[PDB]
């Protein structure tokens, strides 16, 4: 609902007062205390969550008006405010309660209260100072309780909820840095000077772009109908009354170039933008490249005179979008829309932006409105997608002087016509952001300081552009080549275009319709490319011509193909070089920027002639963090969604932890994970909403959902690279272990985090070899490490690597390691490694296959000794002496772990505890005696066998229980149910609960011999006697 | 398509048998070097993905897509590369209750057939367990013809009629293989070891029969059983019967078959079994003559037997 | 032949070329070869062990021939066999499979009638005499060079090298040296395991030491004092440690960049290893022990008899 | 049968013809009363699976045994 708004000075959480009506039709008379939902409009496309506030009646307030405390938003009412707000009734007056609220508090009062001997004193001081009352006062997250004294750090679990000391900790936290003194909730109290100057001269101020489209409603003066929409401007400072002209007046100077008429408004209270600057729309700002600060002054013209110019010959800017055949229709229609609807001010020698949607182009609406009842078919279906500029190109002839400035194109008294195409530069990114303003698909805003390759490319483009101004010219040509798909090379190029304003000619060799083999089609491929370039390029300003997936066309020479195909392919191979030459010659600034997905395929005739090659890597730690911070930003999640409730995230999530988890993921993977998280959040919300009511403000991403999403995306990618489906196992599923955990952490974990230390690599620890006795959790340890450390997992399953030929097993080994190396963060697990790498020069030759195996493995494992880190090889064996000596030396299998039988009571009990995870021990039997029952001779697998025997005994018991229970209903004397699906009849699933008892464990200990012979343990002790290195 | 669905508001495009148009012409182990198989059709698919992703980024409710192909993997891998689709809903072969549930409907679909006296399809589903909802319609028409040609009964089916019609017909799946096996069903043989045969029956069936409870199992199910015996005292026949109980499929290896002299095949033939077993369903994977594979705890000779084990 | 090229281009006799590196595993062979590339500036074609062999009969032949033809297309180039035992073993008195093909191919490509030039074949392996004697004939692989792990009292020189290694010029060091640098004590204590053993010691000690700066005995860098307890006396609930950890993580909402510090002696953000503590790593690292290899090296160099 | 090892752009005609033929099958069966579509094939396997399933109760026609031969000799040698 909509109502009037007013502000007043009051405590932090004083109840809001509402008019008599609002109270009558929204205040439930049975409610002991009334609550509601309040919403504030903002300068932006989205809407913030609404504050849930206590309400009180106030008959003095006029029809449908509300008064709220300014401190609820950190405002002061001593400056221009809004005239309205939004209200929503509370859903059944139900309000949640919080658990772990936190308040920051300055050092002085914190220490002073600390010396006090009593605790309820602070609770009473809450009411004394802040008027807070328990079980009634609703608190909001991040609110400043008092400037320079204290502030709310969080609310939990809900961002809003009731205060109840029996439930809320209200954690007071010392503000040691005392930054709350600087963090005033308000912007300021007074301007620099009230009198300033009686008649101020023209002033130079920064003209910067408004980061969002304005809503016609929130304009303090009421604009006249159908006029002046395109020349709105906004400001907040005292300048509006520094010049005698009031709000809604005009100003023209604009750097004392060709003065551009524009109307200025006042910026309202919540606006967080910078003061003493003029915020302008794209049209006004497009005429002023560079010249960040511009001169401005009042212009009391009285009225926009000379509103009639006979005709006007507008023109079309050169650009990729403009010149397309298909789009030729929609543009003229939207222009005829542009005319005869309002009085638009056209200062000659200026740009005119027009937005449209590409996807609508090939479709059209009828002329129904042109025939009769002329109205726009509501743009609520036309989501603007693409931008194109137009240029006035007309100082029309008329019986007046300087008529080219500040005239109007009357709907009936004037007609506009198109002349020709012209040339200019668009705005650079740092000057303005058209996509943000129009809400297009925002191309990623790289930060040059953390992405080397975009800087390397933009340097080349900027130097080329600057040369263009010089008399000399040089043929700049770049070629982006990357190891794997989806690494943002086209986003790279588009960002490079924006950051410099270089026109982008985007042609994708995929889309071009000529047949792949280009049979008798040279004139088709090349005619298409030639036409689409030369139509736009000559009038194009310095332009990058971007060849996406150029590899499709430029096929390599084929050694196993018919001669005619080879010749016709060589034809295009040569002619592409010739075309590059001729275009580089024809105009200055022409920059050929091709992209490929595998450099090796590009022919020599093009590989050599090309100048610059840029390797675009899979993003590193420092980068994916930024990518996350981008894709979770407010202006990018709300974009896709017209649903009322906005989306956002709990701030407690640590981007760094995500980045750690997201190792090896491409940016598209990151967008996928983000959108899956948004799935989970939305589904959760809609499922839960059917309850009475709570969490209405917004639908929120949460860390657990993100982690689940990561787990999903990881395995889905791993499936894409053909990895096994490693089952979920974690540290809780292993026991009897203390030191080897530390070892594995020191090997894997330590370099993973804190990268600043291992700056040079230093050939980090490389090989983990689990030797020692059999059946002791080695394969478990491996699947645990795989599941826990967020690494892709590849496994060589024993002597699988062998084959029936010479050499092909070495192909196998090279192919496994190659596949590992193409998913760099990875683990290679060798199980029964004694099979694949037996001791050389022993057990006969047998054709030497095993020798050639171990030789290839030895040479690949870490022979090349350069950057081979990032892939860790983990192996396990019954016996190490089978392994060849050359694998034992550090750098290949460096860390040898004696993981083996516990032999100690406490370790046994630890194993019991670990295997008890998810198990149903729910009884007075204790693991102490259970351990005492089974001597140390029993193994690590032994207690799993015992647990499984107990489980199976429980199953047997419950089975006979269920049988004799259903024997009371299935028999003919009962004749109740014979479906053999009795769990529907036994709907009390809890009745099925298996629980172990000393019967189970006792019988198991009776019926479970140690699975390792005294002979076997002796033998493996002897094997240990081959104590490596002695 | 994109224009119309974009204009018509929240909408689906659904493509049946999508492999006929966006399917990859698979490489047939040919050359990968020529940009793999970046043919006309992968090109078309890429175009479509681009053009629909364009709209989808504007408002996610305005379009969705519904592909359908024989199997998930064999649809063009570009779908799973560009992350255009992530769902794993698979139409499994209907079993037990399903069979009955729709048999009746077929019996009353267009013709009006009457079931045999004193039955409710209870065991009609027990037989023809592998039939697909294609096979069932054909089977119904089969029964219709068989009873109609008799000229003396045209209202109610009979048990002997069903027995007759059951032969001379096979499920679509495995129709052309023309394989006959496991005719040795002899469950009726109690044998002497029935005293403890129940343990085997338990460990194979009960975890499946008592399905709901075992969903709560936090520990890997006991699954392997070994059987000594004085030579040939009924062993393969017992295995055959325990197979023919049919709760699980059966395939078996006989130890001396696979012990090739060739180094590679000797081990590769074991993997040959698992690669197939894991690809279908739960299976017995019976080893006969397992003594001949076992390595007699040999460690010194390091013969091929060690490799196999 | 390239640094002083005007002099070495004087003789007609084919420049003495080819080297066979042999001796103990983990003694710098693949290093010493792979380091030549930038030191000299030649090209360095790599043959990572038995890549040549192929299942098809005679495909290995078309592989070796193409290898050498490639090497002859771009010249000069070092040609390094990262091991040379599994390719081209000693020819038996019988077929002995496809290896007798590859051997007789390599000989042909090495000193054939149409003899190549400007190519330097560099071979390494642990057990070299299993290379055919016709590949040891001087004129090919002609100089045999031993490497030795014992080097008693010379292990200091290597240690000092590895610790003072500066490969990444961005920093004037990678390993965190200390001031005294009494490397002699540990060098003697090493007992002569191998050459890679010392790098292993270095990394092991750096691992044992890095916990000082990061873990800090959970008292010297984390919970260092005044900021340990800034929340008040919690009494509403028993959550004591996890509660304070959560509050600390939440309060660390500040943002900083380029937070460099050089509290170390001469290094950035590191805890220099005390060589006295570095002494604790000698009892963990292990050698590779074999007298068979020592005896076996009697043979490759003219059996030390001929 | 689908000899998928054959070159592309041929198998596409194969798919086209197979499916379109089956389309005519269904079209005849449902659009007209009394269509029966007897087929004959020289070897059954070569009929693609996509089409084999549709038909019902295929007949194997064994070669005549001596009892049949007795009647066919009497047919050809008839008056
Ligand atoms: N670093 C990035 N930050 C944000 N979005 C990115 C990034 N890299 C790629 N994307 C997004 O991924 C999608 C596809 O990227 P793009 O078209 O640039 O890929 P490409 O490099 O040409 O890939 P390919 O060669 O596989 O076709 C776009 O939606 C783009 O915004
Ligand atoms: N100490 C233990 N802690 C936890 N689980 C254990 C332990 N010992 C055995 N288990 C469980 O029993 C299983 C049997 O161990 P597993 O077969 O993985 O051992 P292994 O040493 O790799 O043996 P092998 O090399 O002989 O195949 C483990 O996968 C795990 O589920
Ligand atoms: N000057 C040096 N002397 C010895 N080792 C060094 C030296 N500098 C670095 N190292 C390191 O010591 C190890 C020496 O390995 P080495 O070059 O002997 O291996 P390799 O020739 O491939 O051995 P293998 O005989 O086992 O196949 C490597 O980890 C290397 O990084
Ligand atoms: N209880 C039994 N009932 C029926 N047949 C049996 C029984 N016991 C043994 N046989 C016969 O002995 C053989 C059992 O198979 P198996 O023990 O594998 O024989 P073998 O080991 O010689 O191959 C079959 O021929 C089977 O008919
Ligand atoms: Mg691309
Ligand atoms: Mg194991
Ligand atoms: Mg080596």
């Amino acid at each position: 609902m909509k109502a009037s708004l007013t502000f007043s000075l009051s405590g932090i959480y004083a109840p809001c007062s509402i008019s008599r009506d609002i109270y009558l039709e929204y205040g439930d008379k049975k409610a002991e205390c009334l609550y509601g939902t309040i919403r504030l409009p903002q300068y932006g496309p989205g809407c913030t969550p609404g504050k849930i506030v206590h309400c009180v009646l106030d008959d003095s307030l006029p029809f449908c008006s509300i008064v709220v405390p300014s401190k609820l938003f950190g405002f002061m009412p001593t400056q221009p405010t809004m005239d309205f707000c939004y209200f929503e009734p509370i859903l059944d007056n139900v309000v949640p309660v919080l658990d772990s609220v936190t308040f920051l508090i300055n050092e002085q009062l914190y220490s002073k209260l600390m010396d006090l001997p009593q605790e309820m004193q602070q609770i009473q001081f809450l009411h004394y100072k802040y008027n807070i009352n328990s079980m009634e006062t609703v608190v909001h997250s991040r609110d400043i309780l008092t400037s320079g004294l204290c502030q709310i750090l969080n609310c939990s679990p809900f961002p809003q909820g009731l205060v109840d000391f029996t439930e809320t900790q209200l954690i007071l936290v010392n503000d040691t840095e005392q930054k709350l003194s600087a963090l005033k909730y308000a912007n300021e109290d007074e301007e620099y000077a009230l009198p300033k100057i009686g008649t101020n001269s023209a002033l130079s101020i920064d003209l910067e772009s408004l980061p969002c489209t304005i809503s016609r409603d929130l304009l303090r003066p009421a604009p006249h109908i159908n006029d002046d929409n395109s020349i709105y401007a906004f400001t907040d400072a005292e300048t509006l009354l520094r010049l005698d002209v009031t709000s809604g007046s005009f100003i023209t100077v604009s750097n004392m170039g060709c003065v551009r008429l524009v109307k200025l408004f006042v910026l309202l209270l919540p606006n967080g933008f910078k003061k003493r600057t003029i915020y302008a729309p794209p049209k006004i700002i497009a005429s002023f490249p560079d010249c960040s600060v511009v001169t401005i002054s009042k212009s009391n013209i009285g009225h926009t005179d000379i509103p009639i110019a006979n005709q006007v010959f507008i023109s079309r800017v050169g650009g990729w979008l403009q010149s397309q055949k298909c789009f030729q229709n929609i543009i003229l229609t939207t222009l005829k829309k542009f005319f005869s609807e309002s009085k638009r001010i056209l200062c000659q020698n200026d740009l005119i932006p027009i937005a449209f949607d590409s996807s609508m182009a090939d479709l059209n609406i009828a002329e129904e409105n042109d025939e009769s009842d002329d109205e726009d078919e509501l743009g609520q279906y036309y989501k603007n997608d693409s931008l194109v500029w137009f240029f006035v190109t007309s100082a029309e002839l008329d019986c007046f002087s300087k008529d080219n400035s500040h005239f109007i194109i009357d709907p009936n008294r004037t007609k506009l016509i198109t002349t020709n195409i012209t040339n200019r530069r668009p705005l650079p990114l740092s000057r303005s952001n058209l996509q943000r303003y129009y809400g297009f698909a925002e191309t990623f805003y790289y930060d040059l300081h953390i992405f080397p390759y975009v800087r390397q490319l933009v340097n080349i483009l900027e130097t080329s552009f600057n040369c263009s101004q010089r008399g000399i010219t040089l043929n700049a040509s770049v070629l982006l080549h990357s190891t794997t798909n989806n690494v943002g090379k086209a986003t790279m190029v588009r960002f490079a275009s924006k950051y410099l304003g270089i026109h982008l000619l985007e042609i994708d060799c995929l889309s071009l319709t000529s047949n792949s083999r280009q049979l008798d089609s040279t004139s088709k491929i090349i005619g298409y490319i030639r036409a689409k370039c030369e139509n736009v390029l000559p009038y194009a300003s310095p332009a990058v011509i971007f060849l996406a997936h150029l590899d499709s066309i430029l096929l390599d020479v084929n050694a196993n193909q018919d001669p005619e195909a080879i010749k016709l392919q060589k034809s295009i191979n040569f002619e592409m070089s010739k075309l590059l030459d001729d275009f580089t010659f024809k105009f200055p600034g022409t920059t050929f920027v091709g992209s490929v997905n595998n450099i090796d395929n590009v022919p020599s005739s093009f590989r050599s002639h090309m100048r610059f090659e840029i390797l675009v890597p899979v993003p590193s730690e420092a980068q994916r963090l930024r990518i996350f911070q981008w894709y979770l930003s407010s202006h990018e999640l709300n974009r896709d969604v017209q649903q009322k409730v906005p989306v956002s995230y709990m701030d407690n999530i640590s981007f760094s932890s995500l980045s750690s988890y997201s190792a090896g993921l491409t940016p598209l993977d990151i967008k996928s994970i983000v959108e899956t998280a948004r799935m989970t959040a939305t589904a959760r919300f809609y499922q839960e909403s059917k309850k009475c009511g709570w969490l209405p403000q917004s639908i929120l991403i949460t860390q657990e959902d993100l982690s689940k999403a990561t787990s999903k995306a990881r395995n889905e990618f791993s499936v894409s690279i053909g990895a096994p489906q490693i089952p979920n196992v974690t540290w809780d599923d292993i026991g009897g272990i203390d030191f080897v955990k530390g070892e594995i952490l020191d090997t894997i974990d330590m370099p993973l985090k804190h990268p600043e230390l291992f700056t040079s690599g230093m050939k980090k620890r490389s090989g983990i070899l689990f030797y020692g006795p059999p059946g002791t959790g080695k394969t478990l340890m491996a699947k645990a490490i795989a599941t826990n450390f967020s690494l892709n997992f590849f496994s060589v399953k024993g002597p699988e690597l062998l084959n029936m030929y010479i050499g092909e097993s070495e192909a196998n080994v090279r192919r496994v390691f190659q596949k590992a190396r193409e998913a760099k963060p990875c683990v290679i697990f060798f199980d029964q490694i004694d099979s694949v790498a037996p001791k050389r020069g022993n057990q006969g030759d047998s054709g030497g296959v095993m020798d050639r195996i171990v030789s290839q493995l030895l040479a690949e494992l870490d022979g090349m000794s350069t950057d081979a880190d990032g892939v860790f090889v983990i192996g396990a064996t019954n016996r190490p002496d089978l392994l060849d000596e050359a694998l034992l030396r550090p750098g290949r299998f460096d860390k040898l772990l004696y993981l083996g039988i516990p032999d100690t009571d406490t370790k046994q009990l630890n194993i019991l505890e670990a295997l008890t995870r998810k198990f149903v021990l729910d009884n007075d039997v204790k693991l102490i005696e259970l351990a005492k029952l089974c001597p140390f001779n029993y193994t690590g697998a032994d207690f799993y066998a015992l647990c499984s025997d107990a489980m199976l005994n429980a199953m047997s018991r419950i089975a006979r229980m269920v049988e004799k229970k259903v024997s009371q209903h299935n028999e003919l004397t009962g004749e109740n149910i014979s479906t053999r699906r009795w769990f529907d009849k036994i709907a009390t699933k809890e009745d099925t609960k298996v629980v172990v008892k000393m019967e189970d464990f006792l019988k198991a200990q009776e019926q479970l011999t140690p699975s390792v012979s005294r002979a076997e343990l002796n033998h493996y002790e002897a094997v240990r006697a081959n104590f490596e290195g002695a | 398509w994109c224009s119309f669905c974009y204009w018509y508001g929240p909408s689906l495009i659904v493509l049946d048998n999508v492999e006929a148009l966006f399917g990859k012409p698979q490489a047939n182990d040919g050359d990968p070097s020529n940009n793999g198989q970046w043919d006309n059709a992968s090109k078309l698919l890429n175009f479509f993905i681009n053009q629909v992703t364009k709209i989808f980024n504007k408002d996610n409710k305005r379009i969705r897509v519904l592909f359908s192909g024989k199997q998930k993997t064999q649809i063009n891998p570009l779908l799973f590369d560009k992350h255009f689709v992530s769902e794993t809903w698979s139409l499994r072969a209907p079993d037990k209750h399903a069979r009955a549930k729709l048999l009746e409907y077929f019996f009353s679909k267009n013709q009006i057939m009457k079931l045999n006296r004193d039955l409710q399809f209870s065991d009609l589903s027990l037989e023809t367990e592998g039939f697909s909802p294609l096979d069932l319609e054909i089977f119904t028409e089969k029964i219709f013809y068989d009873l109609q040609l008799e000229r003396d009964c045209d209202n109610v089916v009979t048990r002997e009629l069903f027995s007759k019609s059951l032969s001379a017909f096979t499920p679509s799946a495995l129709r052309g293989v023309k394989l006959t096996k496991e005719t040795n069903i002899k469950w009726g043989d109690i044998g002497a070891l029935a005293n403890a045969k129940d343990v085997l029956l338990e460990t194979l069936e009960w975890p499946t029969k008592y399905e709901p409870i075992f969903v709560n199992c936090p520990l890997r199910l006991r699954s392997g059983i070994l059987l000594y015996g004085y030579p040939g005292c009924g062993k393969t026949l017992l295995a055959s019967a325990v197979a023919q109980q049919c709760g699980l499929n059966f395939i078996s290896v006989k130890g001396p078959e696979i012990l090739n002299k060739f180094i590679g095949a000797s081990e590769q033939n074991i993997r040959e079994l698992f690669e197939r077993a894991q690809s279908v369903k739960p299976c017995i994977l019976f080893f006969d003559e397992f003594d001949s594979i076992a390595p007699k705890r040999g460690h010194d000779s390091t013969g091929v037997t060690d490799r196999v084990v | 032949p390239t640094k002083y090229e005007p002099i070495f281009v004087n003789c007609p006799l084919r420049l003495r070329s080819g080297i066979l590196l042999y001796g103990y595993p983990g003694c710098g062979k693949t290093l010493l070869a792979s380091a030549v590339a930038q030191q000299c500036g030649l090209n360095f074609i790599s043959v990572k062990g038995p890549e040549i062999l192929n299942k098809f009969i005679g495909a290995s032949e078309q592989n070796i021939r193409e290898l050498f033809e490639r090497a002859q297309s771009v010249k000069p180039c070092i040609l390094f066999f990262d091991e040379f035992d599994s390719i081209a073993p000693k020819r038996g008195h019988d077929s002995t499979g496809v290896t007798d093909r590859v051997v007789n191919q390599l000989l042909t490509q090495m000193d054939g009638a149409e003899g190549l030039d400007g190519v330097y074949i560099l071979a390494a392996t642990s057990r070299p005499d299993l290379i055919d004697s016709a590949l040891l004939r001087p004129g090919r692989l002609d100089k045999s060079v031993i490497c030795n792990i014992p080097t008693e009292s010379e292990r200091l020189d290597i240690l000092q090298a590895i610790v003072n290694s500066k490969d990444k010029d961005t920093g004037q060091k990678k390993f965190a040296l200390e001031k005294n640098a009494d490397l002699k004590l540990i060098a003697e204590k090493t007992a002569g395991f191998s050459g890679a053993d010392l790098q292993g010691l270095c990394y092991n000690a750096y691992l044992k030491s890095v916990h000082r700066w990061l873990s800090a005995a959970d008292q010297s860098e984390v919970v260092p004092g005044n900021d340990n307890i800034e929340y008040f006396s919690i009494n509403e609930h028993g959550r004591r440690e996890e509660n304070r950890l959560r509050l600390k993580t939440l309060l660390q909402q500040d943002v900083v960049h380029e937070t460099k510090t050089s509290t170390s002696a001469a290094s950035e953000l590191t805890a220099v290893v005390t060589i006295n503590d570095l002494l604790e790593a000698c009892q963990e690292t292990k050698p590779s022990i074999s007298t068979s290899e020592l005896v076996k090296l009697r043979g490759i160099y003219d059996r030390f008899q001929k």
